[PDB]
């Protein structure tokens, strides 16, 4: 045996209606109840017994129950109703619950957003401590794909990058963070070390120096 | 007032076992059945059992059966759920969850549908299965510059540097502090080790008065940091 | 309406 299947990914547009259906044999005599979990966080219930919402949700979630079929609704989805959407139900056959694969809303449409770039230079404490690094910080950009290259002065830096692949904010943006490890005799030995963040046609540079 | 606290993370060895511990507080603990559900990373919800908070009586998921065992303590108010024959395949984040139905069916009384009863889950517990030992963080902090304010904001945060395994939470001015922080999702080093910061946008006006404090909670290391981030000589 | 299971043991129909 028994399963319960939902497509992985579903696209909508803003302001219209999006339907997750979620398959079963057991759905006739079984409820069934939908999650949603947005990035980096825990499932959060939004459809109890077939229909029902637990209080707080709103009402633009719906849900239903036909034959073998069960749907989630989002009538005219925000932005924020991207998340991966879990239906659950009973298997009476094994005694078990069981989770469905999981369906990813995909909310289209969504425009394109520069990054916010921010750069810190190696702190005190860090550099008595024998070592030294810089932290590049990026955030509110769409898509999620950006580009950090780092200098020295003005030549391209060839080791010691570290830099983390976009994840969603609450927001619905992305961010990324960078961090380039220098000794710290190599940080005091240049003029200035930079940031270089690139995302589709547009492109933040910042840049700290030794005091 | 439902609460669903969970122990910590924590590393272990392949073929070693985990037991997370779920205490419950704000409900009759014998009235509800405890799920226990898991998530590998960048994988679906997968339900491993669940065990009634009164009787004990357990109840396992065809995948788990072989490795998993449920137990509750009556007095404690805490339900445990152990997984032997550790793989890397079971590093995942563990969650702990109330049932929906309290038990109506039990007591002295003619036919009652028991009603719904909220959702309620633990914090959940990360178990990473790896070889590699425990390492805590050093924290440094990332002071406000002129070169790092724009206009009547300015950015400060913390550098949590070299930790195994993950994760790390980050809160200000011991959790009082919550609008414009923003903690980012630890880097994977190519030394294994991990390494995230967390920043706060301020109104630079405040610098000179506004006390700054980032509290690091690395429970696999049992080590918790505080850092003072205060504006620099320059 | 449907069934409604408790716990391990308990059903309601």
């Amino acid at each position: 045996s028994y399963e319960l299947t939902q497509p992985p990914s579903v696209s909508v547009s803003p302001g219209q209606t999006a339907r997750i259906t979620c398959s079963g044999d057991a759905l006739p005599k079984e409820y069934a109840y939908w999650y949603q979990q947005k990035s980096g966080q825990a499932p959060v219930l939004v459809i109890y017994e077939d229909t029902r919402r637990p209080s707080g949700i709103p009402e633009r979630f719906s849900g239903s129950s036909s034959g073998t079929m069960a749907t989630l609704t989002v009538s005219g989805a925000h932005v924020d109703d991207e998340a991966d959407y879990y239906c659950y139900s009973r298997d009476t056959s094994a005694n078990q619950w069981v989770f469905g694969g999981g369906t990813k809303l995909t909310v289209l449409g969504q425009p394109k957003a520069a990054p916010s770039v921010t750069l810190f230079p190696p702190s005190s404490e860090e550099l008595q401590a024998n070592k030294a690094t810089l932290v590049c910080l990026i955030s509110d950009f769409y898509p999620g794909a950006v580009t950090v290259a780092w200098k020295a002065d003005s030549s391209p830096v060839k080791a010691g990058v570290e830099t983390t692949t976009p994840s969603k904010q609450s927001n619905n943006k992305y961010a990324a963070s960078s961090y380039l490890s220098l000794t710290p005799e190599q940080w005091k030995s240049h003029r200035s070390y930079s940031c270089q963040v690139t995302h589709e046609g547009s492109t933040v540079e910042k840049t700290v120096a030794p005091t | 007032q439902v609460q669903l606290v969970q122990s910590g993370a924590e590393v272990k060895k392949p073929g070693a076992s985990v037991k997370v511990s779920c205490e419950a507080s704000g409900y009759t603990f014998a009235k509800f059945a405890i799920h226990w559900v898991r998530q590998a990373p960048r994988q679906g919800l997968e339900w491993m059992g669940w065990i009634n908070g009164d009787d004990g009586k357990t109840e396992y998921s065809q995948k788990f059966q072989d490795r998993v065992t449920m137990t509750r303590d009556t007095s404690a108010s805490t339900v445990y759920m152990e997984l032997s024959s550790l793989r890397s395949e079971d590093t995942a984040l563990y969650y702990c969850a109330r049932a929906m139905y309290p038990d109506t069916v039990t007591g002295n009384d003619n036919p009652a549908p028991p009603p719904f009863e909220g959702d309620y889950w633990g914090q959940g517990t990360l178990v990473t299965v790896s070889s590699a030992s425990t390492k805590g963080p050093s924290v440094f902090p990332l002071a406000p510059s002129s070169k790092s304010t724009s206009g009547g904001t300015a950015a400060l945060g913390c550098l949590v540097k070299d930790y195994f395994p993950e994760p790390v939470t980050v809160s200000w001015n011991s959790g009082a502090l919550t609008s414009g922080v923003h903690t980012f999702p630890a880097v994977l080093q190519s030394s294994g080790l991990y390494s995230l910061s967390s920043v706060v946008t301020v109104p630079s006006s405040s610098l000179g008065t506004q006390t700054y404090i980032c509290n690091v909670n690395h429970k696999p290391s049992n080590t918790k940091v505080d850092k003072r981030v205060e504006p620099k000589s320059c | 309406r449907k069934r409604i299971h408790i716990g391990p043991g308990r059903a309601f129909y």
